[PDB]
């Protein structure tokens, strides 16, 4: 929090407990099934596959692989869509708006083009 | 079966024996809670369907095939309680394969449409979550397609006759026409002018869908606990032969290592 | 009453009765009471595996 | 602190940190780095424990970080390998386990014929993928009256430091602890061992019965009230009081995210409406009977807002 | 002896009663000793059973089917069966005025539902 | 007492190939209804 | 299918996909049970165990060991037993009419003598 | 034990016949010219409304038909080795149309 | 038998087939409760938990720590305490009457002592 601030801590620190908590969540829906899950479990569950695939982007040398163009971006840009995501302001889009994906503008034109 | 592999195995087992022992202590808790409400719906189904004992209703010839019901559950994991209904409805199918079939659950539906897909007229999804009370047995009954023109309607379901096992019952529910033709009918002072025959058959299918989902929850709840306790005692002894493997494993791997840093020293 | 001319019967008319008797009485005494005039089952009619409207309520 | 085996850049970045808050003027620091020979890692052990000796002889008290245990041992054995000597378990020699046995021994508490002064070893165990029961990880726990062990999976939930209580233990127990802190620990350490066993639980809330409850609310905020920032140590008196709150049942109605706000509000306004109380726990170092009538007003009067 | 068991919980369960005055569907009648078998339903009404002395409970049923056997056995299944003390008077206030104002207002079964409502929560204010 | 934060999705065998596929057949299913859900809100 | 047939070639491959299928799925059936498969993966497990026990044949020198005689069976013989038992022919006898047997003549005198 | 899905039947269907029109016996090597029709049959829709049995049949038969009748466009897949618009045209009204015997 | 007489012999098998029964009960005791069994295995279930801390008794070095005398039982005498309460002569005693005690003298005293 003293070289990052303490904006850019909290968001590191949030993103770390959704994505443990969901590996003792998936071993019980394969025994159980979803029917154990609350209100509570089943967006932490939704939540955690989204923010899983915002993280991966496109690079420039895997062109040739991937087929679609190279996206860079910024420090700014990545801590303030994490953010959003985790409040609960993109909880209505789908998982496949932001797999290979940039930051928060690649994510809202990825979501209405797929719908189309 | 190396060392990797053998620590991802008993690691994968450690986590589901202890999933299956705190679903079998959850179980316990909600079938004491689920004990109240059976005993409460068997003994109005005695006092509300005594009238129909007293007067002899009984069915007779069969018009326009016939009306079955079978109510079960939409999760899995409780043994063999999809497969007793889906044994239990087949077998009285046989005789009278024209009739449709109304499954109450996601489990009976599946093994329904494998056999007699052309049979079933009705499904509902989403009725063994949570426990039945008197709006699901009401709004069942009320759009079930037609329900009185059948000559015989059956409620196949699961009837719990102990606390650890279950048997697969039925219950017949008469019609309007049944009702009034019945041999002491007219024993009770009945209003003519009013409905009387259609209000007090109709009523019969709603009381007879509450007490046998009460029996279906709590026989499938009794059977859940049997199975996640089978589970947990199967997993408990595939961990001990999965440790015995490990030391083997872990002692041959340190004698190995160091036999081979042992020749290469020597020359 | 006059609950026979439309598609109620005794079933329907009880379930009305009892649901509208305890919303009127006290409302600290609604303790497992609202869990029993609210469902999520949905009824489909099916025919020949196909199935219409699936109607719930 | 005895760093061996570390880099040249891990070694210039704990020393500058601990000399802004004032603590390195009465702290040894042992440089050992990796590149140099194997003759100066190994002999790093045993060269930091000579130079405190000297305090514990004379009437001071000591504490050695041996940083790491595990970089020790592969030191030693380094040299043994190109001596033409017979080697052992995993690539060691034969006095694998004398070797770190014996500079562990010398770390002990005299009486007071030979002066009153003591020394702390805390020794790093580098394991591998969390086993602690290895070949360098055996050694060093059976040697040692206590170890302290950190899984990275309670790391990344919000455990800060990850300390499990369920595998970590001491073998000197309540003898080596103040009056004061010795009361509230009795009752948290019956209340935290309840709820791992029911921890389970916790995913299907809605079927908890009275006792069920009860456990799962106050295993919850005593494991949240315990995670510290790092550099951010508390004194005994400031932990006494927040133990106390957590274990009779004064932190039960406030909320599970409300518990990192309620640790600096009540440490806050104890130290300027009864700093008599805070006080006279640090001195005398117990609790009469007219220290636990007074912490039990306080604490109810400020959890009514 | 009566049997007044409802669909959740059962009142008199035992033989352990003398006089059931119970609203049935007719009018106010009640229950004596080894009465004639009508097994007539239940109206909406105040089943007050009185045991023995005067120690009657008056349970406001919403309404059922009381059924006589001929061995002396009546059998009052109803819905619902709370005291008189369990109605608060400010709520019950509430619910007259909105069934009064949405009955004769739409169609289907609404204003249908909302007629029937009206009837059985002025019976209940009036014996309170 | 043991660590077993997802161990069985790092195994890989019944019980890891049971659990990727109960998670993709569930998020298959809620994405489309949240894509047909957003393109009639937009006209 | 060279060498034995296109008759032999698909009897080998369909035996020994029904036995794989079976194999893997034993950390389920050993732990959850038989009753946690669908429709399609009971009818699976019933089959495996049948053509598993069928090829186990009582040879002649191992007579004092079984008790049983001994069963040589034909080459032509083997592969007409084997794709009726896998079509649904042979689905309503028993586990054990089929162990320690012959072809497809030894496996219907073996059930109907343990029901009488 | 799941049987909804509607959307996904498309992709399942496609994925068994797929998986096995691909699978070739021993010594029965393909060129690119035979290779690129069966490819483009199973991957654009057209293979979906065959029998899981006869994708062993269906490959030798698309590619005797397109040696004998339209051999313009075998010809042109292995000298220009690619498919520009009028060969992508050509190709799917042909697959299309001998779906139908 | 043949190292210990038969009289310690019969003792020992007593003693060790009462608690490995109560032991593998405990899980079928706090789901069904006490009063759900039958008329043989209440009278065993009560007579297992006076016989478990009848054994523990308090050794003289730990007076500091208990409270309790030293008692030091001797070899005639734990074999004769042990098949008393077996047969059912120690029956109505109380459960807490057998805990930090030793032999059969022990257990007499301290019941008639704990009530009046």
């Amino acid at each position: 929090v003293s070289v990052v601030g303490q904006e850019h801590y909290d968001v590191a620190t949030g993103v770390q407990q959704t994505l443990q908590a969901y590996k003792s969540l998936q071993d019980i829906i394969a025994i159980l099934g979803m029917d154990e899950l609350s209100e509570q479990d089943k967006l932490t569950v939704e939540r955690a596959r989204k923010i899983q695939r915002f993280l991966s982007q496109p690079f420039a040398v895997a062109e040739v692989f991937t087929g679609i163009e190279g996206k860079l971006v910024r420090l700014k840009d990545t801590i303030a869509s994490f953010k959003a995501v985790l409040e609960g302001k993109y909880d209505h889009l789908p998982e496949n708006a932001f797999y290979m994906v940039g930051g928060i503008e690649d994510v809202v034109a990825k979501a209405e083009k797929i719908a189309a | 079966a190396t060392l990797r592999e053998i620590e991802t195995r008993l690691k994968s087992i450690k986590n589901i024996e202890k999933i299956t022992n705190t679903m079998k202590v959850v179980a316990s808790t909600r079938m004491g809670r689920a004990q109240r409400a059976m005993a409460s719906s068997r003994a109005f189904r005695e006092g509300d369907s005594d009238f129909f004992a007293t007067a002899e209703t009984s069915t007779p010839e069969t018009a326009e095939k016939t009306l079955i019901i079978a109510v079960s559950s939409d999760k899995g994991l409780c043994g063999s309680i999809h497969s007793q209904i889906a044994k239990a409805t087949r077998a009285k199918l046989q005789e009278t394969p024209n009739a449709d079939v109304v499954t109450i659950g996601d489990k009976i539906k599946a093994q329904m449409l494998r056999t007699h897909s052309s049979n079933v007229v009705l499904s509902f999804n989403g009725v063994g979550k949570e426990a039945p009370t008197f709006w699901e047995a009401s709004l069942i009954a009320d759009e079930i397609r037609k329900l009185g023109d059948y000559d015989k309607i059956e409620v196949m379901y699961n009837k719990f006759v102990s606390g650890v096992a279950f048997e697969p019952s039925v219950f017949p529910s008469f019609s309007p026409i049944s009702i009034e033709e019945s041999p002491k009918l007219s024993e009770f002072e009945l209003e003519e002018d009013q409905a009387i025959p259609t209000s007090l058959s109709q009523i019969s299918l709603t009381n007879a869908i509450l007490n046998a989902m009460a029996e279906g929850y709590a026989s499938e709840i009794s059977a859940r606990r049997n199975a996640m306790d089978n589970a947990s005692k199967n997993a408990g002894e595939m961990i001990n032969k999965y440790s015995i493997l490990y030391n083997r494993t872990r002692q041959a791997v340190i004698t190995n290592e160091l036999v081979d840093i042992i020749t290469g020293a020597s020359s | 009453s006059s609950w026979q001319k439309a598609g109620i019967s005794f079933n329907k008319y009880l379930a009305i009765a009892a649901r509208t008797v305890q919303r009127s009485l006290k409302n600290d005494l609604k303790v497992a009471a609202e869990k029993r005039y609210i469902s999520d089952a949905k009824v489909q009619k099916l025919e020949k595996v196909s199935t219409t409207d699936l109607a719930s309520n | 602190y005895v760093a061996v085996g570390q880099k040249r850049s891990t070694v210039a970045q704990l020393v500058q940190t601990l000399e802004q808050n004032d603590a390195m003027k009465y702290s040894i620091v042992v440089a050992a780095t990796a590149s140099e020979a194997a003759p100066l890692q190994y002999l790093a052990p045993f060269t930091a424990c000579a130079i405190a000796e000297w305090f514990r002889d004379n009437g001071k008290h000591a504490l050695i970080v041996y940083d790491d245990l595990s970089k020790q041992a592969v030191a030693y054995r380094q040299l043994s390998l190109l001596l033409r000597r017979p080697p052992g378990r995993e690539a060691y020699p034969g006095d694998v386990f004398y070797l770190h046995s014996r500079l562990l021994e010398r770390a002990a508490k005299m009486s007071d014929a030979n002066g009153g002064g003591s020394l702390t070893a805390l020794p790093v165990i580098e394991t591998q993928g969390g086993d602690v029961s290895a070949y360098i990880p055996t050694n060093v726990i059976s040697i040692t009256d206590g170890q302290i062990f950190l899984e990275a999976e309670l790391f990344y939930k919000g455990i800060r430091p990850a300390i499990n209580v369920g595998l970590s233990v001491s073998r000197v127990g309540s003898a080596a602890q103040v009056k004061a802190m010795k009361q509230v620990a009795g009752s948290l350490k019956l209340f935290l061992a309840q709820y791992r066993e029911v921890a389970a639980f916790a995913q299907f809330g809605s079927d908890l019965d009275a006792s069920t409850k009860q456990t799962l609310s106050r295993g919850e905020r005593l494991t949240q009230l315990l995670k510290q920032k790092q550099y951010s140590p508390q004194a005994s008196e400031e932990q006494v009081p927040v133990i106390y709150a957590g274990v009779n049942g004064f932190l039960d109605n406030i909320p599970i995210e409300r518990i990192p706000e309620f640790e600096e509000q009540f440490i806050a306004y104890l130290k300027a409406n009864e700093g008599d109380i805070l006080e006279a726990i640090r001195t005398k170092g117990e609790l009469s009977s007219e220290l636990l009538d007074k912490l039990k007003s306080a604490t109810e009067t400020f959890v009514a807002t | 002896k009566v049997s007044l068991v409802a669909p959740h919980q059962a009142i008199f369960t035992n033989k352990e009663v003398s006089q059931v005055n119970l609203p049935a569907s007719s009018g106010e009648m009640g229950v004596l000793a080894n009465h004639v078998p009508t097994v007539e339903e239940l109206a909406p009404g105040v089943v007050e059973v009185i045991e023995s002395s005067g120690t009657a409970s008056k349970y406001f049923v919403s309404g059922g089917f009381a059924s006589i056997l001929p061995g002396s056995k009546l059998s009052i299944s109803t819905v619902e069966a709370h005291p008189l003390d369990a109605f608060s008077s400010e709520n019950i206030k509430s619910l007259l005025a909105e069934a009064q104002k949405n009955a004769s207002s739409a169609d289907e079964t609404v204003a249908a539902e909302a007629a029937i409502e009206i009837e059985v929560l002025e019976a209940l204010q009036a014996a309170v | 007492v043991r660590s077993s934060a997802g161990a069985v999705r790092d195994a890989g065998g019944a019980f890891g190939k049971r659990e990727q596929a109960e998670e993709e057949r569930y998020f298959r299913a809620r994405a489309k209804e949240q894509l047909a859900a957003l393109k009639k809100h937009h006209e």
